[PDB]
This record gives structure tokens, sequence and C-alpha cells, in this order.
RNA sequence: GCUGCAGUUAAAAAGCUCGUAGUUGGAUCUUGUGGAGGGUUCCCCGCCCCUUGCCUCUCGGCGCCGGCCCGAAGCGUUUACUUUGAAAAAAU
């Protein structure tokens, strides 16, 4: 957040979950980052740079996260036509 | 019955956004709802929206994001005279800095920020933030 | 899948899926399990798609790879069928098994001597191991498990459908899970027969 | 005639006169005259597309429009070859009115019918361009720039009648209204 | 929902979007008119008329093969009745109730239901009579009910 | 609901098995039919929910029967929709 | 408690329905382009049919070379609403 100078304030800028577009607080212990491993996709062997996600507790606790994690990987890979 | 159409409309998109959705169905499609959502789209609280056509009155479908917190209606429709304005916007908005009271004037439907630059009072419809 | 046919399901594995009856799934359904099913028979039994099983296997396994420590991907199962299977899993691949009764408080205590902080979980059957799932949402653990048609989804991030009512469906699936993580991380890769088989991930089965 | 068959539209104009002459000639010829009955136009116009091709427009008096709809395909086929290298479509012309609720002055002349209104005409124009499909659905989408794109779901029969006219029909509507339209064939037919 | 019962229900007719002919059909506008006029002679009232066309003849409805409704066609002739059948059917019912009520004074249920159907006449009358479809002096009474239904 | 489902474009009959005024566009669930049995050698056209007796001009004098919905035909085939 | 209350159990929805006054009431009847003021389309003249809707004219000015053109005169079916003026004793 900006000021007169454009100087940035706020002690931490919180992170905003992928499929809910809302922000998770300092205490919120049902919110998970989930690391998918990429592969080279020529031999199907692990190669470094991961795809990382974040999900909030609200969609987790109702049981909607399973669709969200699927759709996120469906707009990328690995998922073709499921 | 369905005395006021716009008042029944906003509660759906309010309820839907809370649960976590991104497509809705709102009926029965008034022209008043269209120009409302046009202003609400420019600022960036909702995405592009598709008007289905029927002969009966139509149906509208919306694509939305979590940026919206709540859009409400204010009914019945009171007048504003550009000195009553400051009293309204204090009660109805979380902050001076952002939030947008909507209204209709003879210069068309618009936010309050625009009406002040045209020197037009008029009838208030709803709000959002 | 992703890569064109060097990750996609082979003709071989299809026989194993059908011989272990994984395709079959129970009478009762949930509204989160509607898409995974294709259809019903003429009788009460609903036929899980095997293509849809296969895609979910991969990113599940790829997440088990994505951690840089294999000693803190804590697997859990408490059903008798799922005891022998998990024991070989976490013996072969570096992982931590928690076999039998969970003994609650082991993801939230500072006094218990079985206290652990893992990152992932891999659970068999939500409705036998509901206890670790509830405690996972107090300390930010990603979660994976094996769901059936009638098993509800709640405090899980990804499902791996299976028949899993106590069958060869169980041990086969845990074997396949351990096969994939080695194709990406290990040197077992070649994708032509591995020495270890699914004939010892199957149930103890009281002998003569 | 061949020059005074275009009233309220200005009788002299080279291209429009050259259409009328050979048009009425076909109707007078004995080769087809058992379904052609000496109708006349009221104007005509030629308008391009971004496909790099021209297409001709035929206006009619509009009570006579109904009779054109009878033959409509045989006639258009013959004139597709006779005037070749351009696409051919019929359309109708209305005397659209400003509102008395105010865009031009009223004198309490008459009510203003709601078939003589503006919006009903722009709906009726679309009905003629793709008449052989007999429009199944209409949908609209609105853009972030306040533009509008009008989807039209057509019948899944009579496809190839309109499939080589599919883009060139869209350019017609642009010139008459000021709006952008797209044509689609739907997933399924009921 | 219902205006003198507590109920709620859907059974409404639903028309297609289309509205061509559609193609398959016959009896040009004019043919349909003479087909109708014969029926009104026989005492078939506008609701019945459209049914007997729709069930056994090639029409979908007589509003897409004509530019008018079934009733307006009859009205242009001058052969329309002097009160709508809707009003008539209300009054037609309530006379038999009043007969049964005179024959049996202990049927309080019938007496109750009469209050509803009675009040429903007066409401309907106040639609037409303000719209200059009835004389502004006409009223509903026992006597006028007897004569107007005959 | 999975709480993310599409509503723009529905399935051919897995989201058009719904009530007819709860669909995106209102459709009838009725149809016409072109008949021509023998009892009455003529190409008759009849609505599916007859609501009234359809008469015959031949030896027979009945073709239909109005029940509580569709209409029970008879011993004469004659079937079509056509198109709608 | 209009802004701003409450009525399952704490004080509290007429036993139930009909019904006039009162209050409240669905959808539907116009958009793009050069100049000017502000961006990179969009918000005083005009253009597609309309553009402050018309005429009819005649009396008293402006024109141009008897003849011709355009301001003022009736008004756009009626109101609410909103915006600008006028007119508002002092003291407080």
């Amino acid at each position: 957040m900006q000021s007169n100078a454009g100087e940035f304030v706020d002690l931490y800028v919180p992170r905003k979950c992928s499929a809910s577009n809302r922000i998770i607080g300092a205490k919120d212990h049902a919110s998970i980052p989930m690391n998918v491993a990429e592969v080279d996709k020529v031999t199907g062997r692990f190669n470094g740079q991961s795809k990382t996600y974040a999900i909030c507790g609200a969609i987790r606790r109702m049981g909607e996260s399973d669709d969200s994690i699927l759709r996120l990987a469906k707009s990328h890979g690995i998922v073709s036509q499921n | 019955v369905r005395m006021n159409v716009l008042a029944d409309a906003l509660k759906s998109i309010n309820n839907a956004e809370k649960r976590g959705k991104r497509q809705v169905l709102i009926r029965p499609c008034s022209k008043v709802i269209v120009r409302f959502l046009t202003v609400m789209m420019k600022h960036g609280y909702i995405g592009e929206f598709e008007i289905i056509d029927d002969h009966r009155a139509g149906k509208i479908v919306v694509n939305l994001t979590g940026r919206l917190n709540k859009c409400g209606v204010i009914s019945p429709r009171f007048d504003v005279q550009l000195k009553d304005l400051e009293k309204w916007q204090n009660n109805l908005l979380p902050s001076r800095q952002f939030g947008f009271i909507v209204l209709t004037t003879s210069a068309g439907i618009m936010d309050h920020e625009e009406a002040r630059r045209k020197h037009t009072g008029g009838k208030i419809l709803g709000f959002f933030f | 899948s992703g890569a064109l046919d060097v990750l996609q399901m082979k003709e071989e594995d299809v026989l194993k899926f059908l011989a272990a009856g994984t395709h079959l799934g129970g009478t009762n359904l949930d509204f989160q399990m509607e898409q995974y099913i294709y259809k019903r028979k003429s009788d009460g039994i609903y036929i899980i798609n095997l293509k849809r099983t296969w895609e979910k296997l991969l990113l599940a396994a790829r997440a088990i790879v994505a951690i840089e420590n294999p000693a803190d991907v804590s697997v859990i199962s408490s059903r008798n069928t799922g005891q022998r299977a998990v024991l070989k899993f976490a013996a072969a691949t570096g992982a931590t098994p928690i076999a039998g009764r969970f003994t609650p408080g082991t993801f939230t205590n500072q006094i218990q001597a079985a206290f652990r902080e893992p990152r992932l979980l891999v659970v068999t059957d939500p409705r036998a191991d509901h206890q670790p799932l509830t405690e996972a949402s107090y300390v930010n653990l990603p979660t994976i498990a094996l769901c059936n048609t009638d098993s509800p989804l709640r405090y899980v991030d990804i499902a791996i459908p299976c028949n899993n009512k106590g069958a060869h469906s169980v041990g086969l699936m845990w074997w396949m899970l351990a096969r994939e993580v080695l194709r990406m991380r290990g040197t077992i890769s070649r994708e032509h027969p591995w020495e270890v088989m699914p004939d010892l991930y199957f149930y103890r089965d009281p002998e003569e | 005639s061949a020059k005074i068959v275009k009233p309220n539209g200005e009788k002299p104009d080279e291209f429009e006169s050259g259409i009328s002459q050979a048009l009425l000639e076909l109707e007078m010829n004995s080769d087809l005259k058992a379904q052609l009955r000496e109708l006349n136009i009221t104007a005509a116009k030629e308008i391009e597309v971004g496909g790099g091709r021209k297409a001709i427009i035929i206006f009619v008096p509009v009570p006579q429009l109904k009779s054109f709809q009878k033959i409509q395909v045989r006639l258009v086929r013959e004139l597709e070859k006779k005037f070749s290298g351009k696409h051919v479509v019929f359309i109708a012309q209305r005397r659209i009115l400003p509102k008395p609720t105010r865009k031009s002055r009223t004198k309490n002349k008459q009510k203003r019918p709601r078939s003589r209104t503006l919006t009903a005409v722009h709906d009726a124009i679309l009905e003629d361009l793709v008449f052989p499909s007999e429009i199944v659905g209409k949908r609209i989408r609105v853009k972030l720039d306040g533009s509008r794109l009008i989807k039209v779901h057509l019948d899944k029969a009579q496809q190839n009648n309109v499939e080589h006219k599919v883009e060139t029909f869209s350019g017609v509507y642009k010139k008459l209204t000021g709006k952008d339209v797209n044509f689609e064939f739907p997933e399924f037919q009921l | 929902g219902r205006m003198h019962a507590p109920g709620k229900g859907l059974s409404q007719s639903a028309l297609p979007y289309r509205r061509s002919v559609p193609t398959w059909l016959k009896l040009t506008s004019d043919d349909v008119k003479e087909q109708i006029y014969k029926l009104a002679k026989k005492g078939l009232t506008p609701s019945q008329i459209g049914v007997i066309l729709r069930d056994s003849h090639g029409v979908a409805q007589v509003r897409f093969v004509t530019g008018n409704k079934i009733l307006r066609i009859l009205k242009s002739k001058g052969l329309a009745p002097d009160l709508p059948e809707d009003l008539y059917h209300l009054i037609k019912k309530a006379v038999a109730v009043r007969k049964h009520l005179e024959r049996n004074r202990k049927d309080k249920d019938a007496k109750f239901r009469l209050i509803l159907i009675e009040s429903r006449i007066h409401r309907l009358a106040r639609y037409y009579k303000t719209k200059r479809v009835l004389p502004p002096n006409w009223k509903y009474e026992s006597s006028t009910a007897s004569a107007l239904v005959a | 609901m999975p709480l993310a489902k599409d509503l723009l474009h529905p399935s051919p009959e897995e989201e058009k098995r719904k009530h007819k005024k709860k669909r995106l566009v209102q459709s009838p669930n009725s149809y016409f039919m072109d008949v021509k049995c023998p009892g009455c050698y003529k190409i008759t056209t009849v609505f599916s929910h007859a609501q009234t007796v359809v008469l015959c001009v031949g030896c027979s004098t009945v073709l239909c029967q109005p029940t509580g919905g569709k209409a029970r035909l008879t011993e004469g085939c004659s079937f079509r929709r056509k198109q709608h």
C-alpha cells in the first residue's frame, strides 16, 4: 500500500489463494501450499522447477479443494482430457 | 409478486460469492440491472457477463471474482442534492478512500464520484464496495 | 497425459486393474464422486473410469517427489488390509509409517514422544482414519488419500479413486504408487519390469 | 421499368439502374415467369466485407417482401450466376421513427406503433439475412470496453445453405446497424 | 400462489422460442378464419375453439397463422358475446351452489365456499367495468345472476 | 453441487431432463404426429396430448382417447414428429 | 429504535378466513463517425432516418446580387425529481 511518496507500508503483504481469491490471516492453520513437481516431459524424469499453489481453509473444510486442485492442473499440466 | 426486481437480484450474487462460485443465474433481467452491472464492471469487481435472450424477459449469467465483498440495495429511492451526499456516503461505505454509491440522474446511471463533476443530484439506487 | 506416451497408461497395467477389480465401486455415491464414475451397470455397482484414476495417480505421486526430504511423508492406515501394504511402501521408499491405532495428539503436542511434523499425508480410507485428517487442519499439512464412491471428501486436497473395501485393490494401488515416485526420482526408470511385484503388498490372509 | 422502379431512393444511379434492367428482364423472360410476377425493388446498394469481396443488397417495398420469401433460393441462385463474383441477399426497408418521449418533436400526431419502433426493426432485419435457418436462439455477451457481440444459434439443418454466406452476412448487418454479430451452429438441436 | 386456497403449483404451458409456421402446414390465414366461424355457431367458445384446432388440425396455434387472436377475429364480425366467458363460468357455478344451499341449510361448507366465489366475481367485474368493457352501472345481485346466466 | 459448475452450455439430456420452465430456454415436451392407419385411409395429423376424441371418417369413428397426459392411440401406427 | 430495536422459550403474532379504504406492485419503446474541450475509442454543430420538433407567415432589422436566406411569434401529451436564477427584517 502506497503513501505520498509511494512508500510501501504494511508489515507483511499477505498471500492470496488461487481458487477463492481471498487472503489468509496470521492465524489460519487449515491453509496449505501444495507443491507439484514438474518433469522434463521427454523421459518423464523430475526436473527442478516446481508448480506451487495455495488453498484456503474454507474451501478445504467444505470439500471443494479437490475440484480446485484438479482445475488448476487442468489449465496447465499434468492433465489432458480427464 | 416480486415488487422490486433489482433488490432480489443482488442478494443472489452476494450469497453466491460467499460460498465460492464464479457463475450464477439471475432473472428476470431488467435493463436497470444491466447498466448497474456495467458501472460495477469498469471499476473491476466482476468480469464479462452474458445476456441470454428469451421473449419472456431474458436471463443473465455473470462471471465474477472474489474482489467483491458485498453489493446491497437501498430501497425506497431517496433524493440527494449534493449536500445530503456526504451524510449518505459516510454511513454506507467502509472508508472515504474507496467504495462507490451508485445513483441515477438525468445524465444517466453512474457512480457518485462522477455525478459530483457534472453537478447532478438524483435518486439513489444501491451501493457496493 | 503430459508427455505424449512416456507417462500414459500402458496395455499391461490395464490387466492388473481389472484382475484386482479396482474398476468396480460401491452402491452409494457422493456429489464429489459423480465425475469420477462413468455409469452404473444393470445392477447396483458403479463403474469407476480407469483413465480418470490414472491422471490422479500422477500429480499425487509427483507431489510425493516434490519434497526434498524423504523421511517426512508420513503414511497412515489402520485397517488390517492396509497394514502390510503401507509397511512395504515406507520401507522401500523413504517415508514414515504409522500402522494401527493413531493415538491422537501426535501432530499437536510438545510432551508426547511420538510427536512429528511431516508435510504430506497419504491415508487409506477417510472413514477409518478420520482422526489424523482433523489434526492435519491444525498444522497446515497437505493431504492425499484413497477415496471410494461412498467415502466423502473433507480435509483432503486430492483423491486417488479405488474400490478399496478390502481386496487386492488395496495392495496393487500402493505398489503402483511406489513405482511412479521411483520413475521420476530413482534410477529404477526404464519403465520395463521392476523386480518387486504386487504379491506381497496384498493382505496377510490367515493361512492354513 | 428500369429507372422509376427505385422511388424514394433517387432514380438515377448507374449501378442501381444496371441491376434493375436485367432484374426485371428475367421476370419478363419466358424462362421463368411462373413464379415471377413483375415485382419491383425500391433501391439497391453494394457493400464490401473484410474478406475482400463485394456483396449486393436488394430492398423491397415491404408488403411485397412476403412474395420474395416464396421463391428466394432458385431466384437467388440464378442471380448468383447472372451477377457473378458477388453474394446476393434480400432485405427489407422500414421508415424508422424517433421517440415522442423525446428524440424529435411530437405534435400528438399518433401513438407510434411498437413495430415501427427502432429495436423491433433491428430484430426483424436479422430474421431475413438468415431466413432459411429460422433462428433457434439468440445470446449476447458484453465486453469490458462496453462493446457487445451478438451470438446467434442457428438450426443444425440447412447448414451449407448459409455456410459459404456465413461471414458475408455479418458484414451486411454492420453497415445497417453499427453493431458486431457472430454466427454459430450450436452443440445440439431441439 | 392460489388466490383463495393456500396452495402453490406449476402446470403452466410453455411455448417454443421459434414461431415460423413451421413450414409443414396449410390453410392460408383466410382458410383458418372460415374454419373458426363455423365453430362459434355451434356454441364453441374461444377457449374450446383453439383446442379443437390444435388437437386434430395442422395448426400449432392461431396466432402464427394469423396476425390476430381467436377472440379479435370473432369480435371484428360482431359475433362476440356481450360478456366474457370467464365471468360467465363464475356466475354459472354459483347458482347451483345457491340451489343446493336452499335444499340443504346445514351444508356450512358450501356456504363458506360461496363467499369466495362470490367475492371473486366482484373483483373480476371491477377490472372490466373500469376499462369500459361493461356499463358503469352494472352490479351483481341474486336477480341479475339468474337472468344473465340464462 | 460441486460449486464451480458451468451453466452457459448444458448437456443434451443430463441437464435437459429438468422441468421445462427451469431450462435456459423454455421448450414444450410435446410433439405432433402424422398418421394414416387403415380404418381411415387419410393422412391425419394429431397432437400427442389429444385432450379430446379425434374422430375418423372411415369405418372407425375413434382414433384417440384423452388420459391424464399423453393420449393412448389405437391399433393404427402412423407416426412422425416431424422435427418438433 | 426514520437513521436504528424486539415478538419459539425472557414482556409479545388477532382461533381462522374473506374484504373496502390505506400502502405496495413484472418485463418492453435508439447507436456509431470529422471540428471543438479531456484520454487513446469515450463525455458544443452537425451527419445515415433525427438532432434543440415545425411552420407561416407578417409586421418593425441583418445580410448578398426585383429576387432570395436566417434570429424573434405559437410549442413539442402532463407531473414528480434534479440543476440555475429571482425574492427573501434586524439582532442571534
